[PDB]
């Protein structure tokens, strides 16, 4: 089944050009209208433009002067370049598959059925900074009736986002990853906590897997009592 | 061209939520509807005014005529809370999105926050830093305030608290952090994170 994957998230400096790509897997690029859409709170969803398989493009009039979309069918990829960015361009950027549907000789419609996962783009003159990961050890004895809360503190990174998994994705029950706080330093910190049975502290190893794609850093932190 | 939508729609569970999308002569343009939940990508729920992709429940129904298109959600449940965007895109018009209607379901039972408080790790202390971590989950009425104390005295300076964020279960989560020096941490007898929710307060304490 077709899957779309945006390029890595991170920051773009003010006045530089934002460059993104989308890789299409599981299917062909022929017949489709490969689209870019962005979202930020209060902004709702904004269509940026699309490129048809063979190279033709159509753009949002409010962005047409700053936007180029292109396609590389040889690599099953299409791309967006948005020039002269400012804070107004900070958003989650989505790639999506536009589908045309014929109704009659003089009418057809479209829809966007398959969407990418979104990539978080921050327009900022600050520097990218990888995180420092510290373990949040479970208390020596439970205070919750037989469960142990343990976690990882992901400290002092920039920009968003960070993702956290536990035991390489084998542990999902009882996992809560909290949205980041922005500190007065202008850097982010977040925490992920998992709640497990107290007895499993002797029989199971707990490892949080922290990914900070903007800094090309991953950290696997073992959390011991 | 511009599409308009009401900012929000409130409905009690089991009842019918009606979301409208206004546009001049929208009835002769193909309307799609997209559902977006917090932190997730949009999902197509209706295309060509009334058609449902595979796996969308028949509770979601679409209509379009004149200057108003409508997304009807029958037998609403908590899982339907989301932002819903209408869209026109066909042979005669480039994609336009409506401004989005947030659907909130009434009568959800209030939930008191769970509070988990962690002291500075030994690793962080040996790096000459200290952070207290106060994690707040599963509260529903929607908002909290957080206060910190050192021993018994209020501590502000060093406190940063997140906005509430919708959880999977439509409840809310938040975090509060107290940054301090290792010397501040070891000089006091205890620190406390105090979370107030609807005039009632949960307080957790940690000691060095």
């Amino acid at each position: 089944q077709v899957q779309l994957q945006e390029s890595r998230p991170g920051l773009v400096k003010p006045s530089e050009t934002l460059s993104l790509s989308c890789t299409v897997s599981g299917g062909s690029m022929r017949s489709y209208y490969w689209s870019w859409i962005r979202q930020s709170p209060g902004k709702g969803l904004e269509w940026i433009g699309y490129v048809y398989y063979s190279g033709g493009t159509e753009y949002n009039p409010s962005l047409k002067s700053r936007v180029i979309i292109s396609v590389d069918t040889s690599k099953n990829q299409f791309s967006l370049n948005l020039s002269s960015v400012s804070a107004a361009d900070t958003a989650v950027y989505y790639c999506a598959r536009g589908v045309s549907a014929l109704v009659s000789v003089d009418y057809y419609y479209y829809y966007m059925d398959v969407w990418g996962k979104g990539t978080t783009v921050t327009v900022s003159s600050a520097s990218t900074k990888g995180p420092s990961v510290f373990p949040l050890a479970p208390s020596s004895k439970s205070t919750s009736g037989g469960t142990a809360a343990l976690g990882c503190l992901v400290k002092d990174y920039f920009p968003e986002p960070v993702t956290v998994s536990w035991n390489s994705g084998a542990l999902t029950s009882g996992v809560h990853t909290f949205p980041a706080v922005l500190q007065s330093s202008g850097l982010y910190s977040l925490s992920s906590v998992v709640t497990v049975p107290s007895s499993s502290l002797g029989t199971q190893t707990y490892i949080c897997n922290v990914n900070h794609k903007p800094s090309n850093t991953k950290v696997d932190k073992r959390v011991e009592p | 061209y511009e599409l308009t939508q009401p900012p929000s729609v409130s409905v009690a569970p089991g009842k019918t939520a009606i979301i409208t999308c206004g546009g001049n002569n929208i009835g002769s343009k193909s309307v799609q509807w997209y559902q977006r939940k917090p932190g997730q990508a949009p999902v197509l729920v209706i295309y060509y005014n009334r058609d449902r992709p595979s796996g969308i429940p028949e509770r979601f129904s679409g209509s379009n005529s004149g200057n108003t298109a409508t997304l009807t959600i029958s037998r609403v449940e908590a899982g339907d809370e989301a932002d819903y965007y209408c869209q026109v895109w066909d042979r005669n018009i480039d994609p336009h999105f409506g401004t989005g209607t947030e659907v909130t379901v009434l009568g959800q039972p209030k939930a008191n926050p769970t509070v988990t408080l962690f002291p500075p790790s030994s690793e962080e202390l040996q790096a000459n830093k200290a952070t207290l971590v106060c994690l707040i989950s599963d509260f529903y009425p929607g908002a909290v305030t957080v206060a910190w104390k050192a021993d018994s005295s209020p501590v502000k300076a060093g406190v940063e608290t997140t906005t509430p964020s919708k959880q999977s279960n439509n409840k809310y989560a938040a975090s509060s952090y107290l940054s301090l020096t290792p010397e501040q941490w070891k000089s006091h007898r205890s620190y406390s994170c105090q979370v107030t929710h609807e005039g009632s307060t949960v307080e957790k304490t940690v000691a060095l």
